[PDB]
């Protein structure tokens, strides 16, 4: 406890509420709610000066055409699921709002969401629904400096610098259009990256996240839970296809925070901070990861998955070497035991 | 390398 785990001890989601002076900065901003204690829950909420906007009005997204839609079967029982992601042929945001506002899969009724959170749980199952994820491209106008997702300048555009590499969703914008029951499995980021999510309009995105701090405790009760691919591959979770449900979290001891993130709102997912969650109706997200000095080390440690060869791998030598000159040598070869203080703050 | 989806 040296004043950085006196900061956000219990570990929860917080949100802040910038002054267009702060917001104006990302970089800056992110080391501040670091400051705050903020990545120690995993996951932070960032609301944007009221007066700030990246586009004048989304109705001529109707054309955009969503590439590679994908339906949810969804396998489990007892809280513990497995989604199996089914391609579907390309189609518009029309058929696709269409088909999300149909009686068949549109949202229920409900009065808290305490309410809607027990049906998404009981019926994850049943009704596949359609996600149009992973679209490559951005909604911002390309006049807006603030928080732009597809220009944020931050040090993980080295990879790109110095590579020429594109790694599309990772340092490339990447949209998500969902509808009712459409969710996001436990995961990190590749490389075990930060993640910035703005909900651009539509229904809101719930969240659930488990602090960095406890990381390893989720890995591990997934790993019993599902034994099978464990042992296929240690780095499963990333497959993306594991739904926990907040109940079984409680029931082991998992410690975790929710969070429900509303249009016109900032998530943002820190460095190992395991999340999770599902879409109210139907909206509109735009993602993209970035990094920063403090995630170095966690992308030098990143246990990746290596049963699948189309996986995100990014080389941290440059990092190290710009970044650690004292540690490159060593860590080249292979002596770096540093150990990662996750409350503690790039000083 | 590699890529998101
Ligand atoms: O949109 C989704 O289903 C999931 N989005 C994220 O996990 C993110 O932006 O970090
Ligand atoms: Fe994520
Ligand atoms: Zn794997």
């Amino acid at each position: 406890a040296s004043e950085s785990e006196t900061l956000n001890p219990s570990a929860r989601i917080m949100t802040f509420y910038p002054t267009m002076e702060e917001f104006r900065n990302f970089s800056r901003y992110i080391a501040y709610i670091e400051s705050q204690g903020a990545h120690r829950a995993g996951l932070a909420k960032v609301v944007p000066p009221k007066e700030w906007k990246p586009r004048a009005s989304y109705d001529d997204i109707d054309d955009l055409v969503i590439p590679a839609p994908i339906q949810q079967l969804v396998t489990g029982q007892s809280g513990l699921f497995t989604q199996y992601n089914i391609q579907k042929k390309a189609m518009t945001v029309r058929e696709f709002r269409k088909i999300a506002n149909s009686d068949k899969y549109c949202t229920p009724r409900y009065s808290e969401f305490e309410e809607l959170e027990r049906k998404y749980w009981k019926n994850l199952t049943f009704n596949p629904p359609i996600y149009g994820a992973d679209v490559n491209g951005t909604l911002y106008e390309k006049h807006v400096d603030e928080w732009n997702i597809g220009r944020l300048r931050t040090i993980l555009d080295l990879v790109e610098k110095e590579s020429g590499i594109t790694i599309e969703g990772v340092n490339t914008p990447y949209l998500y259009f969902g509808m009712w029951k459409t969710s996001f499995a436990w995961h990190t980021e590749d490389m075990d990256l930060y993640s910035i999510n703005y909900l651009h309009f539509g229904e809101p995105k719930s969240w659930y996240s488990v602090p960095p701090e406890h990381g390893k405790r989720l890995e591990r009760l997934a790993k019993g839970f599902f034994p099978g691919s464990a042992q296929s591959c240690e780095a499963f979770l990333r497959h993306k296809m594991t739904l926990i449900s907040p109940l079984m979290l409680k029931k082991y001891g998992i410690p975790f925070d929710k969070v429900t993130q509303e249009a016109g709102e900032f998530m943002i997912t820190f460095p190992y901070g395991y999340h999770a969650g599902f879409n109210h109706g139907f909206n509109c997200a735009e993602s993209t990861n970035f990094a920063t000095r403090r995630w170095i080390e966690y992308g030098k440690q990143a246990v990746l998955c290596s049963c699948r060869k189309d996986m995100v791998k990014i080389s941290m030598d440059v990092f190290v070497r710009k970044f650690q000159p004292e540690r490159y040598k060593l860590w080249k070869a292979g002596k770096d035991n540093t150990v990662i203080d996750h409350t503690l703050p790039t000083p | 390398g590699g890529v998101k989806k």
